[PDB]
């Protein structure tokens, strides 16, 4: 009666690939801001057919102030024992 | 056993698993390159205190 | 001496004796995990130790400007450039033998003519 | 450059669902493989 929602952990979205990426100061200062990030396209990710090389191409919205091309260095090709989990409040009435 | 533990329930869910770890580094062959270097150099040059 | 570590909890595996087979088995003290030992050695006390003689050799040892240079020939690549340093063991019981590191192949040899 | 690669669009998540919701990183500390789906 206190909570109207299931308290068990949800595994529905567990089967979802995720990439952990560390960004520089200039790039991280604009992508982590909550006054932005409305769903617009920030760029494109290009992967070679044979792999082993990943690059990022941003759009022309940077105001020609930062490089438009970046190299995504895969620090760990195989990663285990890492997961992404969220949390939010529960309904309190009934 | 112990009859009380004082838990705090919350709505949690797994929204993905990490498979690749990446490090973003700007390409050295870009026309805008060497502008970040000046920006980085300005970090040490700055003197916030007065 | 090799210190094997547990597979299930990472704890070190101490030696244990099984009288049923009279063999050497390494077992965990907390999670009851067993493994057959590959060697019969259990303790290695080294009163006179030769370890650490060449400790600190890296891929760019030659870049150190303080290390002296020598013209002795490396007996693996026929090179004349090398840097030499005395034994790194600080106990006052070691000889003044040198150890030469070649700048062309990263090979370590000694100038000693007694034991080599 | 020749089209010898595969490129996909990169778009931001809508902010309407990011309010009152936080995403954290979970790191299992162990030498084995842990999978909550099966293990
Ligand atoms: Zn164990
Ligand atoms: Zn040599």
């Amino acid at each position: 009666k206190v909570y109207e929602e299931s308290l068990d952990l949800d595994l529905e979205r567990s089967n979802r690939q995720v990439w952990l990426v560390r960004l520089p100061m200039f790039l991280a200062e604009k992508w982590r801001d909550r006054n932005n990030l409305h769903g617009q396209e920030l760029g494109k990710i290009r992967i070679n057919k044979d792999g082993s090389k990943i690059t990022l191409l941003l759009n022309e919205n940077d105001n020609d102030s930062i490089p438009h091309e970046y190299d995504l260095e895969l620090t760990k090709k195989v990663v285990e024992n890492e997961y992404v989990f969220t949390e939010q409040n529960l309904k309190k009435y009934q | 056993y112990i009859p009380y533990v004082k838990t705090i329930p919350k709505k949690t869910a797994i929204v993905g698993t990490v498979c690749h770890e990446c490090q973003v580094m700007p390409s050295m062959n870009d026309p805008n390159y060497h502008k970040i270097v000046e920006q980085r150099r300005n970090i040490v040059k700055l003197n916030n205190k007065e | 001496t090799t210190f094997r570590f547990c597979r299930d909890c990472n704890n070190m595996l101490y030696p244990r004796e099984d009288k049923e087979n009279n063999r050497l088995l390494f077992e965990c003290r907390t999670c009851s995990y067993v493994e057959e030992a590959g060697s019969p050695l259990v303790y290695r006390h080294e009163l006179i130790t030769n370890i650490g003689e060449t400790a600190g050799v890296v891929q760019d040892i030659g870049s150190d400007p303080t290390l002296p240079r020598s013209d002795r020939e490396c007996p693996k690549c026929h090179s004349r450039e090398n840097v030499f340093f005395q034994s790194q063991q600080r106990r006052k019981d070691t000889s003044m033998v040198l150890f030469f590191v070649c700048l062309s192949c990263s090979h370590i040899f000694t100038s000693d003519q007694k034991n080599k | 450059d020749p089209n010898e690669y595969n490129e996909f669009p990169l778009r931001a998540i809508p902010k309407e669902d990011l309010e009152n919701m936080r995403t954290h990183l979970l790191k299992f500390q162990s030498k084995k493989k842990i999978n909550p789906v099966t293990d």
